[PDB]
């Protein structure tokens, strides 16, 4: 994507009904800090979700160790908040060559301060000014009261801990719904075979046959409730199983 | 990034006259907003805040004269009515904003006249 | 009442290279809530110094702020020939807000 | 928007008899000439049913009658119609007709069906308005005369329109169409036909087979519901609305057992209901 | 080739009771395969934190890895009187292994 | 618990001196072992590997002077022979262990001076 929002307004994206391309996101490997939990990196592969939340954010190269599930400092404590319990992979990497710019990058910004700290996903676009002393400002600035949001600076003559992390995460569920969001041989003809079609398993012999579904059919079956007839789901065609 | 002023020109006393202010390149929505005064000669004096965040207005009591100060939230606007008008108030205004030790946000509008007299 | 500020001197007239202490003084004592601006004569005010003890971006440090509480000290340092105009500090501390008259910079 | 309009209609639901109805086919698997016997949610064979007109046209003069109730879902539901002139677009299925429930809003959009599992705000009197956009002589719809808030959503879906026209018959076909909607096991499965019928309203003595069109991961339990609707407006006559006529079928599914006689070719003719006499 | 080390910065004179920041970078991705070390110049390298997310016995929370891939943090907070030494950080990704530099924390 | 080294001294270039290095507290046995070179205000740099529970051995590619490396796993010992020498090879060497995510067995030896010179 080409223009993520900063950390006080950060970008959501449910996702389900769908399929998971996980190869390709370790086969990028141009990512600086990349982890996961709930089970393995490897393992989720096929381990699939019901119902997915995409949301992602801009911080900085120094604090991008605060964005971890149950820590402190300011992102996880005022801008955005893993909770006590999760699941999904946090996904970083360094994006210097578009963010920051010369003549300076200040389009990002972030909160500073809040009377609490933040509950767990929410942001926080409530811009007022929070009173810490007791002298009542009342929206406007004033003494005891500052500002609630502050940017970052962001040029490419910073140091490489000063470089900005387009950060997106990933976060992970189950639930009575399906696993609507999930992840994915040669076929053998006229010779004995074990067999997976579409989960159906079994051993047969997969020939050429004629019998003629209406389309939205999967199996086939006999008298004996055996799985007589199968079709080819990747190319459609009517295959025996003796 | 930029900020563009409604019309100055030549009122009667006693008169109104609605003052708009549009931004650009960043909104107004999440700020405040300031007007200040120029008189030739003399030098900038605070005139009125707004405060969108929740909703306030504060005048300066030194010139207060109901100068009403309102929104355009959705255009990046604000409208502040010249009322109950005098003479010594002719003068540039500005549409301003303060760092308060937080941000960098001060910007200042192109300036444009105001001027109270009977004679055009 | 109001908060007083008081601007001294409300001008000086200098040379090239110079260093000069425009001071602003308050009434009360404000923490640090204290600006400074660049105008020649009919542009926008140039913020200068943000909370007294700030630099600012295209603001090289021939400007430098310090002061708290009742004073407050403009550091002008290697005085250039495009410094020469009308500077002014401000207080943020309460409501209202007041500016100091004003201090030209001019050549000598 | 939340346009509403009421009218002054309440009266006896007129009745039917389905007689061999709403048999479609409760699996993928394919079939030839075997007797298959399944207990299942169906509508059973010569049971009551609901005809409803949404507009009805009593004459004196005019008098269009707008009646859809919102309708609970019960165990399973069952729609027919006509509708030579679609009225008719979709169905607001959900549980509380508002938030806090997700919503069912199959809406065809007269394009390509968009199918949303959302949550939405359905107004008191929802249905689809339709308007005349003045560019390239086209009839967009106003899809927020149905409801105000589109928020949350849970899902989306587009597929090609299960409401179909062919027409040009001046009648004789009617073009029957019916529509299956089970919610089940987190998969509420849509079932479509279309028919010929060359008489006057109500059904005829043939078999009529569904399949199934999507099955989808939904979730939630949808207890009541209402038609969705097609209207437009009209210039100075002696705001307009209550476009020509409109009256549909609808019958509760039950759990029955039915004897699935399936064809050589796959296609169920003959079912029988065991617990019917 | 080898896998090249980024310890930065390579000395950094500190204070009492900071919270100072050692990154070791990486030019490769690297799981977690990262170490730290104490060593007062003279000593045995004594180990602080293993797969670089994880404490050790006898060294209390005041030091505190995490990181992955590329980038790796050396989290020292609340900085002792005694914790001002030479420090290291530890690849064992591949073959052959390789150590930071050093950064050598020191009193102001 | 414990690592003992063989004897420091001053080789002249060119020659060989073994390494030994006994453990105590637990055994090398199930564990491997490693070297690395401390010069004189430079950082840490690993020298070789021993893995027992194989057999097989690993070099640094940096400092490839066939520095031979293998066992007495009955005294719980380990030998390197410094083979091949040159002059900014004058260090100190410390028998390692590297805690790979799941153990935390890394033990230091007492460190010995191994000096490259002509120069006695
Ligand atoms: C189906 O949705 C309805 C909401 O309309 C739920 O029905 C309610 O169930 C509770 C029991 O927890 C009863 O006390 C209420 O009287 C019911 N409401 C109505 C209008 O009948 C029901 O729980 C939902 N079913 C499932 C499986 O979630």
């Amino acid at each position: 994507a080409t223009r993520f929002a900063s950390v006080y307004a950060w970008n959501r994206k449910r996702i389900s009904n769908c399929v998971a391309d996980y190869s390709v996101l370790y086969n990028s490997a141009s990512f600086s800090t990349f982890k996961c939990y709930g089970v393995s990196p490897t393992k989720l592969n096929d381990l699939c979700f019901t119902n997915v939340y995409a949301d992602s954010f801009v911080i900085r190269g120094d604090e991008v160790r605060q964005i971890a599930p149950g820590q402190t400092g300011k992102i996880a404590d005022y801008n955005y908040k893993l909770p006590d319990d999760f699941t999904g992979c946090v996904i970083a990497w360094n994006s210097n060559n578009l963010d920051s710019k010369v003549g300076g990058n200040y389009n990002y910004l972030y909160r500073l301060f809040r009377k609490s700290n933040l509950k767990p996903f929410e942001r926080d676009i409530s811009t007022e000014i929070y009173q810490a002393g007791s002298t009542p400002c009342n929206g406007v600035e004033g003494f005891n009261c500052y500002f609630p949001l502050q940017s970052y600076g962001f040029q490419p003559t910073n140091g490489v801990g000063y470089q900005p992390y387009r950060v997106v995460v990933l976060s992970f569920e189950l639930l009575h719904a399906p696993a609507t969001v999930c992840g994915p041989t040669n076929l053998v003809k006229n010779k004995c075979v074990n067999f997976n079609f579409n989960g159906l398993t079994g051993t047969g012999v997969l020939t050429e046959s004629n019998k003629k579904f209406l389309p939205f059919q999967q199996f086939g079956r006999d008298i004996a409730d055996t799985t007589d007839a199968v079709r080819d789901p990747q190319t459609l065609e009517i295959l025996d199983i003796t | 990034q930029q900020l563009v002023e409604s019309g100055g020109g030549v009122v009667q006393p006693g008169r109104s006259l609605r003052l708009s202010c549009a931004a650009s390149g960043f909104t107004f929505s999440s700020y405040a907003m300031h007007w200040v005064r120029q008189a030739p000669g003399k030098g900038l004096e605070w005139v009125a805040v707004i405060s969108y965040d929740g909703s306030n207005k504060y005048y300066a009591d030194s010139v207060k004269g109901r100068f009403t100060i309102s929104r355009d939230n959705s255009k990046n606007t604000l409208y502040l009515q010249m009322n109950s008008l005098r003479a010594e108030d002719t003068a540039v205004y500005y549409c301003a904003r303060h760092a308060t030790l937080m941000n960098n946000k001060d910007i200042w509008g192109q300036g444009t006249l105001v001027t109270v007299s009977s004679a055009s | 009442g109001d908060i007083q500020l008081t601007q001294s001197p409300s001008s000086l007239s200098a040379s090239v290279g110079d260093r000069v202490t425009i001071t602003c003084r308050a009434s009360q004592s404000i923490s640090s809530y204290l600006n400074w601006y660049q105008q020649k004569p009919g542009k926008a005010p140039k913020l200068l110094i943000y909370a007294a003890s700030s630099l600012q971006s295209g603001v090289p440090s021939r400007f430098s702020g310090s002061g708290s509480g009742t004073d407050f000290t403009l550091t002008i340092s290697s005085l250039q020939p495009e410094d020469f105009a009308t500077y002014y500090c401000q207080q943020s501390y309460s409501t209202p807000r007041t500016f100091g008259q004003g201090t030209k910079v001019e050549i000598k | 928007q939340c346009v509403n309009l009421t009218t002054r209609t309440q009266l006896p639901p007129a009745y039917t008899n389905s007689f061999t109805r709403g048999v479609y086919y409760p699996d993928k698997v394919f079939r030839s000439s075997v007797l298959h016997s399944t207990q299942d949610l169906f509508l059973p064979f010569f049971s009551n049913v609901t005809w409803f007109h949404a507009i009805h046209v009593s004459g004196t003069n005019g008098t269009k009658r707008f009646d859809n109730p919102v309708l609970p879902f019960n165990d399973g539901v069952y729609f027919a119609s006509t509708e030579k002139s679609n009225i008719i677009r979709g169905w607001i299925f959900g549980t509380t007709l508002d938030s806090k429930t997700q919503s069912l809003l199959i809406v065809n959009n007269a394009t390509n069906v968009v199918i949303k599992v959302c949550e939405f705000q359905f107004c008191n009197d929802p249905f689809l308005g339709v308007y005349y956009h003045k560019n390239n002589k086209s009839w967009m719809e106003s899809e927020f005369r149905v409801y105000s808030s589109a928020n949350n959503c849970t899902f989306e879906y587009v597929s090609q329109p299960f409401l179909m026209d062919l027409e040009g018959k001046q009648g004789n076909f009617k073009n029957l169409r019916e529509f299956v909607f089970k919610n089940i096991d987190g998969y509420f499965k849509i079932y479509s036909k279309h028919t010929p019928i060359n008489l006057v309203r109500d059904l005829p003595q043939g078999f009529s087979a569904l399949e199934p069109l999507v099955d989808l991961p939904i979730g939630i339990n949808i207890t009541r519901f209402q038609t969705l609707l097609a209207l437009h407006r009209s210039y100075l006559t002696p705001s307009g609305w209550t476009a020509g006529a409109a009256a549909y079928y609808v019958g509760y599914l039950q759990p029955r057992t039915f004897l699935l006689k399936y064809n050589e070719n796959g296609t169920i003719t003959d079912a029988v209901d065991c617990a019917l006499d």
